[PDB]
RNA sequence: UUUUGUAUAAUGGGUCAGCGACUUAUAUUCUGUAGCAAGGUUAACCGAAUAGGGGAGCCGAAGGGAAACCGAGUCUUAACU
RNA sequence: AGGACCGAACCGACUAAUGUUGAAAAAUUAGCGGAUGACUUGUGGCUGGGGGUGAAAGGCCAAUCAAACCGGGAGAUAGCU
RNA sequence: UGUAACGGGGCUAAACCAUGCACCGAAGCUGCGGCAGCGACGCUUAUGCGUUGUUGGGUAGGGGAGCGUUCUGUAAGCCUG
RNA sequence: GUUUAUUAAAAACACAGCACUGUGCAAACACGAAAGUGGACGUAUACGGUGUGACGCCUGCCCGGUGCCGGAAGGUUAAU
RNA sequence: AAUUCCUUGUCGGGUAAGUUCCGACCUGCACGAAUGGCGUAAUGAUGGCCAGGCUGUCUCCACCCGAGACUCAGUGAAAUUGAACUCGCUGUGAAGAUGCAGUGUACCCGCGGCAAGACGGAAAGACCCCGUGAACCUUUACUAUAGCUUGACACUGAACA
RNA sequence: CUUUAAUGUUUGAUGUUCUAACGUUGACCCGUAAUCCGGGUUGCGGACAGUGUCUGGUGGGUAGUUUGACUGGGGCGGUCUCCUCCUAAAGAGUAACGGAGGAGCACGAAGGUUGGCUAAUCCUGGUCGGACAUCAGGAGGUUAGUGCAAUGGCAUAAGCCAGCUUGACUGCGAGCGUGACGGCGCGAGCAGGUGCGAAAGCAGGUCAUAGUGAUCCGGUGGUUCUGAAUGGAAGGGCCAUC
C-alpha cells in the first residue's frame, strides 16, 4: 500500500546512509534532518527523501 | 474379480 | 540433516564463508619446538627439516606455547612479545 | 568409502575451541529497513548452535 | 459461519514474585495491556515499552498498594 | 499377527522333515580394553616376508577472527565499565 | 439377369436347456442365419511391439494385449502388508 | 427362535431399614523354606560368608550374563571296533 | 453384409448415394535417418483426406470465438 | 420422442381392469435440419404393443419309457483343513457364539435325503478411501521434441541496369 | 581536401540476361542382351531448387511429468499466515469444519521534549434554533477520547493544544522473558555525538499486543580484508541495502 522506501545519504562525503519510507503521494519535499554519522562520529545533515 | 456383479 | 520437509538448519541459517588459502602456507611454531630443530638456528625451513612444519608452509609464528632453554636464534621468522622474550631471556637471539 | 560432508553445512558451521559451532543469524540478508536498528545490531556477531541442533549439525559435518 | 482463528500464545503475567530472587534485572511481570494491572515503584522501575515491569537492581520483589484509589505497585525492596 | 481392544464369526498355518531373514567392506564417532604418552602411529613399498626397514603422512600439544593478522589471548568498536 | 427365392454340403453363431472338479480352458442337443457371393476353402508368401493389422470392438498379433513373448539393466523402487 | 428384566433352584425373609458380633473370601498381609540385585552391620578384604533392611508384573525398547551348534589352534594330545 | 475368437450381432461398423477439401505428377499423402517403395506402370470423369449415409421432400439464421483461405501496406520481432 | 425431470401429464382407443402400446395435444425440464430434419415400399435370428391358432407355460399336477441317483463286484479322484471329545435356548462378549454364563435337552454308530448355520469353499476387493503408487487416454496444463515453416551464412558464379 | 550530385571502384536491395557450379523420376550412346548405378552426348531447369550449421514461428504428431493438505468417508464448499476475546477449569499452556471480530497498515508528526489544558450526558436560561449547532450556569465525574479490531490500560493523563525539535541516533549490553529449533521480545547501564528543559530530567520511534517471508541466486554503495608466478584487475568476504 502506497508508502515507498527511501534511503538518507550522509552529507558528509562518507558513503553512510540511514533508510526508511514516506508517503511519497502525499509529501514530494525531499526529507532531511540532523543524523549521527558513525564514520565521522558528528551529527550531520543528512539529504535524499524521493 | 471379474467387476461383474452389483455395485 | 532431514527434518521432516520442513527447511533444515543447514538451510535456514546463511551462508559466511571465504577461505584464506594463505592461511593453509602458515604454520605456527611452539617454544617446545627448537630445542629440536638439531643446529641452533631456527630457520625458515630448518624446522622444515626436523618435520615440525610441512613442506608446502612459507610462513610461521613462533608463539609463547612456552618452555625453551638452550640459546637459539631464530631467522627469518615472526614472533610474539611474549615469544621472543621467552627466547631472549634464555640467552635467544632474534634476527630477521 | 570415506563419508562425504554435507557439503552446504560445512559452508555455514566452523567448529570452534570446546568443541561447538557457531553461525551466521539469519533475519539479516534483505528486507531490513523496516527493522529495528537494536534488531539488527543484535544479529551481526556469530552465535553458537544450540543444544537441540547438534546432533543435526554433527552428523553432517562428519570431518568438521 | 466463517468463525476459528485466534492469536497465539503471547504469555503475559507475573513471573518473579514475593521475595523473590529478583536478580540484577529479571522481567518479574510482563502482563502488558498494563501500565495498570501493575506499576513501577520503588528500586525497580524501568515499565518498559510493553509496559513491562522488570527489576531496576537486584533484592527481593514487594507488591503493594498506594493512593490514588488503590493501584497495585511492584517494587524490589533491597536485601 | 495386527490392534483402543480379539475365543473371536478378523490374518496366517492340513501335517512332518530339511532349508528360510540384521550380513560384508570401507569411513566416522562413542564405550570397553590394550600399548605408549606431550606425544601417538605409520601408508604404499622394501623385505632375512606376521619380524626388520620405510614417519610420505595423519591425530594431538593454541586459540580467536570471514580474512590480512594477532596470539594465551583474540574478535567486536574510535574505545571498551 | 440377381451381394434374387426355398433348401443339404460348406460358412456362420440369434434362443433355450445341459454342462460349470466338463466329454470340452466355450462344447453337446433342439431350434436359428447365410448358402453364385463384400461367399467359402488348401498350400505358400508379406506386414513386428508405441509397431503391425483392424467393414472399428481397444478387435486380433500363437489359450497372453489400453502396448506381445524371451533374455538383460535387476537384488528397479515399495514412507505399504 | 424358548421360560428369558434375581445366573438358576427357590425365597414372605433367603426382601428392605437400623444396630451389633461372627465367619467365608485374593497371587494383598503374615508365617516356613529358597533364589537374585542394591544397601548398610558384623565375620573377613587377587573376597566370600553370616545376618539384616529393601527391591524383583511388563509390550515398544535400553542394559547385563549365558547355553548349544559348525569350523582353527591347543591336538602326532585325549576318547574310540 | 461386418463386429467385441471366449457374457454385447444391435439402433454399432460398412455400404452404394451425397458434400466439402486437398492433390498438375518427381502429385497430395504414407513407410523410410537415406537410398528407395507404395499412391500408379494411374493423371483431375484421377487420387488422398473428412463428414453424411438407398430413395422421397428438403437442408433456414449467425464468421463475434476457435480453425482454415486470401492479403507486396504499416506496427512488433530471431540468428546475423 | 432411443430426447419429457415434474410423469402413471392430459384427451381419445383397445381391456372386466392397461405405469406399456396405438392416436393426439404442445407446457420441447433439455427436437431441428449432412456430429443431417421429416417421410418411406422392401428387407431384419432388431425394440415395444395386439389378436387367431396352439398348447403341462399356468390352475395343479398324474402316469409312463429311457439315462443317473440306490445295492454287489473291479478300479479309484477333488477342493478344504490351527487342533477337536464339533447340541438347543436366553444372555455376555472385538458389538450376529458348537466352544463364555445360565439353563434346557440328548444312549453309541451308519445309510439315503435336504441346504437354515459353520459370518460355508473358491480370487491378499474392483466399488470406498489411502500411497508425495502404475499405466494408457485428453487438452488453450508444464517442459521438451519429430514434422511443417521462416530468414542468415556455406556449397555459390558472371554480366548489364 | 563537400550537401545541392555523378565518373572509377571495394559493398548491399530489387529487375533483366548468361552458363559454368547444382537439379533433371526428357532423349539418345557405351559399359551391357541390364527400367539398378556410372560414364558420355544433349534438351530442360539454373545460381533457383536442394542440403549442412545457425535461427524466429508452428507443433498432443510424439515423449516425460505435475495436477496440495485439512475433512466427523471422499467430492463440491470452506479453510491454510498474523492480532483480539471467549471455550480455557482465578500462574503459564491447552482441541474441535466450536462461538465472535480484526491484520498484510498509517504517521517526518500522528515521533522527541517542554509549557499548558480536561471529557460524555442530562437539567435550567438564552435571537434566528428545532430532540440534537454556538453561549451561560448547574449537575455528572470519564459513562468521552485513543489513527483501525478486541482486550487490558490511561488524569502525573498514554486523552486535548502549542513552542522548539530529529533520540525513528552509531557502537555495546549486566540481567531476563519466550520458543524443539531457526527465531522473537523486554532491558537498566557504559562509550561517542544530539535534541528539549532554568534545572532535576526525559528521548535508542508511536498507550501496548496485528501491519508479515527463512535460505539460495543476484543488484547497488562502502571497505587495502582476499587477489592462483609478481603488480594490478576479475571474482570472493565483510558492512549497509534492495
Ligand atoms: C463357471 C466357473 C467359474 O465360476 C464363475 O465364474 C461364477 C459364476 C463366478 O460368478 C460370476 C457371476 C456373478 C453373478 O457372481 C455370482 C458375478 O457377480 C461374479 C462377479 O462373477 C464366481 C462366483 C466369482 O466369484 C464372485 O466374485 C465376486 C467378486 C464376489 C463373490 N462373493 C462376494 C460371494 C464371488 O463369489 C469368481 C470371482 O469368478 C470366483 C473366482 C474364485 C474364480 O475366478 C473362479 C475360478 C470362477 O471363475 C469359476 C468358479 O471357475
Amino acid at each position: 500500500g502506497i508508502r515507498e522506501k527511501i534511503k538518507l545519504v550522509s552529507s558528509a562525503g562518507t558513503g553512510h546512509f540511514y533508510t526508511t519510507t514516506k508517503n511519497k503521494r502525499t509529501k514530494p519535499e525531499k526529507l532531511e534532518l540532523k543524523k549521527f554519522d558513525p564514520v565521522v562520529r558528528q551529527h550531520v545533515i543528512y539529504k535524499e527523501a524521493k | 474379480i471379474f467387476s461383474i456383479f452389483v455395485i | 540433516g532431514f527434518e521432516g520437509g520442513q527447511m533444515p538448519l543447514y538451510r535456514r541459517l546463511p551462508k559466511f564463508g571465504f577461505t584464506s588459502r594463505k592461511a593453509a602456507i602458515t604454520a605456527e611454531i611452539r617454544l617446545s619446538d627448537l630445542a629440536k630443530v638439531e643446529g641452533g638456528v631456527v630457520d625458515l625451513n630448518t624446522l622444515k627439516a626436523a618435520n615440525i612444519i610441512g613442506i608446502q608452509i612459507e610462513f610461521a609464528k613462533v608463539i609463547l606455547a612456552g618452555e625453551v632453554t638452550t640459546p637459539v636464534t631464530v631467522r627469518g621468522l615472526r614472533v610474539t612479545k611474549g615469544a621472543r622474550a621467552a627466547i631472549e631471556a634464555a640467552g635467544g637471539k632474534i634476527e630477521e | 568409502p570415506k563419508i562425504k560432508t554435507v557439503r552446504g553445512a560445512a559452508k555455514r558451521f566452523k567448529k570452534t575451541g570446546k568443541g561447538g559451532f557457531k553461525h551466521k543469524h539469519a533475519n539479516l540478508r534483505h528486507i531490513l529497513t523496516k527493522k529495528a536498528t537494536k534488531r539488527k545490531r543484535h544479529l551481526r556477531p556469530k552465535a553458537m548452535v544450540s543444544k537441540g541442533d547438534l546432533g543435526l549439525v554433527i552428523a553432517c559435518l562428519p570431518y568438521a | 459461519g466463517g468463525s476459528t482463528r485466534n492469536g497465539r500464545d503471547s504469555e503475559a503475567k507475573r513471573l518473579g514474585v514475593k521475595r523473590f530472587g529478583g536478580e540484577s534485572v529479571l522481567a518479574g511481570s510482563i502482563i502488558v495491556r498494563q501500565r495498570g494491572t501493575k506499576f513501577h515503584a520503588g528500586a525497580n522501575v524501568g515499565c518498559g515499552r510493553d509496559h513491562t515491569l522488570f527489576a531496576k537492581a537486584d533484592g527481593k520483589v514487594k507488591f503493594e498498594v498506594k493512593g490514588p484509589k488503590n493501584r497495585k505497585f511492584i517494587s524490589i525492596e533491597a536485601e
